[PDB]
RNA sequence: GAUGAUUCAUAAUAACUUUUCGAAUCGCAUGGCCUUGUGCUGGCGAUGGUUCAUUCAAAUUUCUGCCCUAUCAACUUUCGAUGGUAGGAUAGUGGCCUACCAUGGUUUCAACGGGUAACGGGGAAUAAGGGUUCGAUUCCGGAGAGGGAGCCUGAGAAACGGCUACCACAUCCAAGGAAGGGCAGGCUUACCCAAUCCUAAUUCAGGGAGGUAGUGACAAUAAAUAACGAUACAGGGCCCAUUCGGGUCUUGUAAUUGGAAUGAGUACAAUGUAAAUACCUUAACGAGGAACAAUUGGAGGGCAAGUCUGGUGCCAGCAGCCGCGGUAAUUCCAGCUCCAAUAGCGUAUAUU
RNA sequence: AUACAGUGAAACUGCGAACUCAUUAAAUCAGUUAUCGUUUAUUUGAUAGUCAUGGUAUAACUGUGGUAA
């Protein structure tokens, strides 16, 4: 009949509403679809305000039911024919489904729902969770709101009972070598960690692993009483009355950051300085755009006839977009009356608009812009560089100007690449005020939910993106440890996501410095690391001092590796007979793409993903350490000779399906517990910069492969570079960069035209490392024989060589002559006869295979322009002494 | 129909009364008849810096 | 060989064909021989298939017939008009179409044109089994099935089917796409193929053809709401007339009392019908306040320790649910008397 | 039922599926012919001499999937 429910449960989502913090629940069993509707009502029992949207998110099906009204409708109208139902009657569920407005998303394409906001949000398929899915879908739920993610499944029920019943315990039943869901456990480990989180089954009955088992019903709010903030805000939208007119756009602002980022704004505006900068960084949710939107509302307000705004597309633009249109409404502008929209004529940017013209008063453009484009800015009022971060660079500092210049960031965005390449662009912003002045705003105050949300804190902790870097009083206080005297240790990824605390903070650790270290992050790299098999993580620590006692060290550098060759067919072999093969290799694949080479498949190696280095230890030699210290326990003078050591497997005790029926492993191993397997070579897949170059050369690494198209957001080609272990042949490492060397020699024709000559030479010193590494000394270049200088080129040429090199000719005569006289020097056929210097060389490759021009060169070079010709003069008369 | 009962939530002051609609059911048995906290367990749970040294049960 | 009549039927001869058709089928029987081969062939029926005839239709075609009007005399070649030859087309005749060729065809006897309320007329139609001309049935004629256009399947459609393009609406969506075509109502149901008849491989199935029932005073029907007595008490009852008066004679009683009758109803059955309702028939109950409780209108009083108004005491007028106490309180002109229509009966306005 | 043999879903095959809005007086309609000027699913009556048994291609049905549908 009719069964009272906990009073935990309507207790804790009026809580919610009271307070505007969100709830999650998670339902276990069947019938969670079922208990759906009852809490979506009583949701909306304790606020009317509310929202009343639902969104949906599944990964391939729908759990018992369709989406499709007239599916629905002819299922139920044949068995209205068939007699099984009566005429008018609906299951709650029905109801629930025919009645409310129902967002439904694959988990595949959570960016579509980026923008939305929604009151209730049900996770369907907890076992195909990911940290991008799970925070693109609590950014979009609002304060108040609820998130249930619902455990249909017998195994991961079966999880959540032991792990419950002990912590130490793990459920890991018939698990070969395949992905095991650390994360997933840690997950659930920190369900019991959230405050505002119930667990309940299909009979709304609270299970008490919960955190908020201990939740208590608030007293009822007084409607004089308001929060803080919101007191700050009523000020600040009586002193926009005050104002005008930017006060009714500074009452449309939602925080009180935003406020005083939009009085920054518009002081800036006021001013009308083209020197002045304003640097905006903002977490998500924090209506950046809208305080831009607030900026070109008052740039319009002021007069201003240019408004640029860039961005690396425009669909990061469009929210901008209406922000503007807003502002422009509540200034008085009006669609097809007083702004005119265009739109985009291109298809790729899908209608976007591109073009915004003001009418009244006189004539004012907002136009959107490509950012390499930087040509059309001499004629810039004022310009917002929307996601500056996901710009690279180079294109940044290009960028910079004498023009107003509103800087757009996001720190501690979900996206890591976006904080990473906040913290290179913080650092580029203390170069820029070093000449303009710039004045930095922050903002942290959620728009969608109260400040201070529970869930949004456990999601950060979880997820560990608003992990900081800090430094060490302790390290400091000792001075940097010398590196040889620091070590390296194996961390056990089963006790680091066993979710204990000390573990916790290690990790916090670990994800500050790698974030900090490299300016590509993603959520999905956690889930990574912690669930593939084939990946080992490696840290560097200081020396072990007993003056700590016991206390939680500071890691140095961090290292991920990736097995890739022959060690993981097996698994591949096992993930296709379990369905998908998840990506295994790739660098014996692109190998095998670039060279035919069959031994490249029996040959097994390791990847580095990620070194990490601390930014604050410059020059330390910490990360080169690690490399020596990797390799060296590769080739196996870490391990032990004897084997009559144990294995110590430190794997925690699996419980199985019969052990149902009827002490945590060490953070920190040393690198003598286990043994490796036999590998080749290390590899690296990485950016190409000059200082990542220089680290992986001093290093010993040799390219083998330099992508010929740069990725789009970082601007970098990428390269790979590999070294091979001793004992191992490294007849093919040779033969690999001598084919690499030519294809370059080829390839800085066209789309490495853009590099220096310097990093040009420094590519092909660190390919003739490995013939310089290479033991056999059969191999050379083969001499210019006197038939075949005949055959390449013409006797008269060769007059007109030694007529140049007697300096009768021009140089737009031996411009014909040089780019094969550079090929043949750099591919050096010719021999030891003619020795160039650095610069001299540099000049040869920049004319020759880089097709660059002389003022260019002599621009780079910072030299004078006769010296370079008289420099050029001397190498050439060097090769007609030659010939 | 606040007052009155719309699907088979009925409200009656603070109290909400919802109508009800194997290993599995007893594991679920014993999860409700559990009452510590994964938590305090996680109190009670000590970890091990290195292979051998001093367990910390909770961080300095 | 037919026929009033043929180049028709039929029979040939030489050919021709993207050229056909001349049973590779099905269930009931296990037939009669002797050759016992396990050979020969054995009967009733299904569904095919050729051509001709028949039937069912249909298309053209023939003559005979329908309003008013010259305040409508020329019409046709202004989608060729009238013919001829040949062709195309069609199921087929044909200006049906196309070349070429002649030139015609219709008529003041009204060709031709206009109006026709042409919801019209037709003995079309059964009647009017004694309404004065009236009922009932049948044909209306055409077109469409969001709107133009092209196409298709079939013995039969330029299909209430489908398809394409175009045009206009409009629906769902995860925004990528997908599908759709109104009628009744105001100022719509249920039961069924039992009858009647039709359609299928067919007796059997199916038919919102068709039948039956329900809500729906209205215009208007045939009743009932009592019929016989008995006793007691009283001396007056009625008619006419301006009054004066006159005429007349078993009448009056809210008096008592007796048994008999039965309709409304309550309700058993059978009949009835595919089933049921209803009808017909029908046991058992069914009146004294016959409370098993008839209305509608008209005429006239009378009453107070009551109220109002006007006065040449005690009057006159208007009127009076109201008095002085009292609402379980009071049994009072006993519920004041009389008249008329009666399941009907008044008012207002118009009109003979 | 040692080919099937009773009753038979699905499927193949065969047959049937021929209300609204506008008003014309040789037009329509009514009769009356003609078809030696035509077409036939059906019904009915006729009608055919000129290998102990050929080859496939699929539905229903299995299964693997795509889609919001």
């Amino acid at each position: 009949a009719k069964k009272a429910i906990d009073s935990r449960i309507p207790s804790l989502i009026r809580n919610g509403v009271q307070t505007k913090q969100r709830s999650i629940f998670v339902i276990v069993g069947d019938r969670a679809r079922n208990q759906l509707p009852n809490l979506h009502y009583l949701m909306m029992s304790a606020d009317l305000k509310m929202n009343k949207s639902v969104l949906w998110a599944y990964k391939k099906k729908l759990l018992g039911f369709t989406s499709h009204r007239k599916k629905r409708e002819n299922k139920i109208k044949k068995e209205i024919k068939r007699g099984t139902r009566e005429v008018n009657e609906m299951d709650p569920f029905e109801s629930f489904i025919s009645n409310q407005n129902i967002r439904y998303v694959y988990y595949k394409e959570s960016e579509k729902i980026l923008g939305n906001t929604y009151g209730m949000c049900i996770l369907q398929d907890f076992e195909a969770l990911t940290p991008n899915l799970l925070a693109r879908t609590i950014e979009t739920v609002e304060g108040g709101g609820i998130v249930v993610i619902l455990l249909k499944s017998m195994s991961s029920l079966k999880q959540l009972y032991t792990m419950t019943m002990d912590v130490h315990a793990r459920y890991r039943t018939e698990a070969h070598g395949d992905v095991v869901a650390r994360f997933n456990e840690r997950f659930i480990l920190s369900l019991g960690s959230n405050p505002n989180c119930l667990v309940v089954d299909d009979e709304l009955n609270v299970l008490p692993l919960s955190g908020a088992k201990n939740v208590k019903p608030l007293p009822p709010k007084e409607d004089d009483e308001l929060p803080p903030k919101q007191l700050e805000l009523q000020e600040l939208k009586e002193s926009l009355e005050d104002v005008q007119p930017a006060g009714s756009l500074v009452s449309l602002s939602k925080t009180v950051n935003q406020a005083h980022a939009i009085l920054s704004f518009i002081d800036a505006i006021s001013e009308k300085t083209l020197n002045f900068t304003v640097a905006l960084t903002a977490g998500r949710g924090r209506g950046k755009s809208a305080a831009l939107g607030i900026s070109i509302a008052a740039a319009v307000s002021h007069g201003y006839s240019n408004i640029f705004v860039t961005s690396p597309s425009p669909e990061n633009l469009k929210t901008l977009f209406e922000f503007i249109f807003k502002g422009f409404d509540a200034l008085g502008y009006q669609e097809h009356i007083d702004y005119d929209i265009i739109q985009s004529t291109n298809p790729d940017f899908n209608k976007a608009i591109v073009r915004v013209d003001i009418k009244r008063d006189h004539r004012q453009t907002i136009q959107y812009i490509v950012p390499q484009d930087h040509q059309v800015l001499g004629q810039a009022e004022l310009v917002v560089i929307d996601e500056a971060a996901a710009i690279p660079l180079p294109i940044v500092k290009n960028l910079l100007g004498p023009y107003l210049v509103f800087m757009a960031s996001t720190i501690n965005g979900y996206e890591g690449t976006g904080r990473s390449l906040s913290l290179k662009l913080i650092q580029q912003l203390r170069n820029q005020n070093n000449s303009r002045q710039l004045r930095e705003i922050s903002l942290d105050e959620p728009i969608r939910y109260a400040p201070g949300d529970p869930i949004e804190k456990w999601l950060n902790k979880l997820l560990c993106l608003d992990v900081t870097l800090i430094k060490n009083p302790r390290f400091a206080t000792r001075g940097t440890p010398h590196p040889s005297q620091c070590n390296l240790f194996v961390v056990n990824r089963d006790t680091l996501f066993s979710y204990h605390p000390v573990s916790e903070n290690f990790l916090e650790k670990m994800m500050a410095l790698y974030v900090s270290s490299h300016y590509k992050n993603s959520p999905n790299d956690l889930q990574l690391m912690s669930d593939a098999p084939a990946h080992k993580l490696f840290v560097l620590l200081p020396p072990i001092d007993p003056k700590d006692g016991g206390r939680i060290p500071d890691p140095l550098c961090v290292i991920q590796i990736a097995l890739e060759g022959e060690i993981s067919k097996e698994s591949v072999r096992n993930s296709l007979s379990r369905g998908q093969r998840a990506g295994g290799d790739l660098i014996p694949w692109l190998i095998s793409q670039q060279f035919q080479d069959e031994e490249f498949a029996s040959l097994s190696g390791a990847r580095i993903v990620r070194i990490a280095t601390n930014p604050e230890y410059a020059s330390m030699g910490y990360g080169s350490r690690a490399i020596e210290l990797l390799r060296d326990y590769f080739e196996g003078k870490f391990t032990d000779m004897s084997e009559d050591v144990r294995p110590k497997d430190y794997s925690i005790k699996r419980v199985s399906d019969k052990e149902l029926a009827k002490t945590l492993p060490p953070l920190l191993l040393k690198l003598s517990e286990q043994p490796p397997h036999y590998l080749h070579y290390l590899g690296v897949s990485y950016g190409l910069t000059q200082s990542l170059h220089k680290f992986w050369k001093n290093n010993s690494f040799v390219p083998v492969y330099l992508r010929q198209t740069a990725n789009d957001l970082t601007g970098e080609h990428t390269c790979v570079m590999l070294n091979v272990l001793e004992g191992r042949e490294s007849n093919w490492l040779v033969e690999f960069a001598k084919d690499f060397r030519k294809r370059f020699l080829s390839l800085l024709s066209y789309d490495f035209h853009k590099f220096t000559a310097v990093q040009a030479l420094s590519v092909i010193e660190s390919s003739k490392k490995a013939q310089d590494l290479s033991d056999d000394e059969k191999h050379d270049n083969k001499e210019l024989t006197r038939t075949h200088l005949d055959d390449i080129f013409s006797p008269f040429d060769l007059k007109r060589l030694d007529s140049y090199s007697n300096n009768l000719l021009d140089y737009h005569v031996i411009g014909d002559m040089i780019p094969m006289l550079a090929l043949l020097y750099f591919g050096d056929k010719m021999g030891d006869s003619v020795k160039l210097s650095s610069v001299q060389s540099a000049i040869l490759l920049a004319i020759g295979l880089q097709r660059k021009n002389i003022d260019t060169i002599a621009k780079e070079l910072n030299l004078p322009s006769n010296q370079t010709i008289a420099m050029f003069a001397k190498i050439m008369r060097k090769m007609s002494q030659y010939f | 129909a606040p007052m009155s009962d719309v699907g088979g939530v009925l409200m009656d002051k603070d109290a909400v009364y919802i109508d009800i609609g194997g290993e599995g059911e007893k594991l679920m048995t014993g999860l409700q008849s559990v009452e510590q906290s994964i938590a305090e367990k996680f109190d009670g749970v000590g970890l091990q810096l290195f292979s051998n040294g001093t367990e910390l049960h909770e961080v300095a």
